[PDB]
Order: structure tokens, then C-alpha cells, then sequence
């Protein structure tokens, strides 16, 4: 469905995004700090399927930010 | 994993 579900609770499209292999919602790839595709593992599951440790309140300052410069 | 990422460049 192209559904983005992150921890920023800022859903809409940075321009770098990165599907949970299990509930396949999506999410800023940034947010979990995956900076480029190189970052990226091979699999990969959001913090909803898997609970880790990733900081919350970065991920909003960025997604926050960006939305307040457009 | 399954990535979507979107480049933006002008000329
Ligand atoms: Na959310
Ligand atoms: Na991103
Ligand atoms: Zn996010
Ligand atoms: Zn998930």
C-alpha cells in the first residue's frame, strides 16, 4: 500500500525510504540511521516488528527540520 | 533490504 510508519511520527516522503520485511510499512531510511543504501542490510525489520535500540528524538529533530525548511 | 530513493538534479 506505500504506507510510511516511522518513529519520527513524520510520514510523509523524505526521499530515502526502507520497507520492513515484515509488516512491510515503510520507513526514513535517515531515521534509523541508514544514511545510504550501503547501510542498508539485508534484512532489515522497523522498530514496531523488532523493538532496538535507535534514538527517537534524533529522528524527529531531523524529520522535523526538514519539514520546517521546505 | 527494499529501498525507494528519489535523486533531484538540475541539468
Ligand atoms: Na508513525
Ligand atoms: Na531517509
Ligand atoms: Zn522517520
Ligand atoms: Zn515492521
Amino acid at each position: 500500500m506505500g504506507i510510511i510508519t516511522c518513529i519520527c511520527d513524520l510520514n510523509d516522503d523524505d526521499g530515502f525510504t526502507i520497507q520492513c520485511d515484515h509488516c512491510n510499512r515503510w520507513q526514513h531510511a535517515i531515521c534509523y540511521g541508514i544514511k545510504d543504501i550501503g547501510m542498508a542490510p539485508d534484512d532489515y525489520l522497523c522498530n514496531s516488528c523488532d523493538p532496538r535500540e535507535v534514538d527517537i528524538n534524533l529522528a524527529r529533530k531531523i524529520q522535523q527540520e526538514r519539514i520546517n525548511v521546505k | 533490504a527494499r529501498t525507494k530513493q528519489t535523486a533531484r538534479k538540475s541539468t
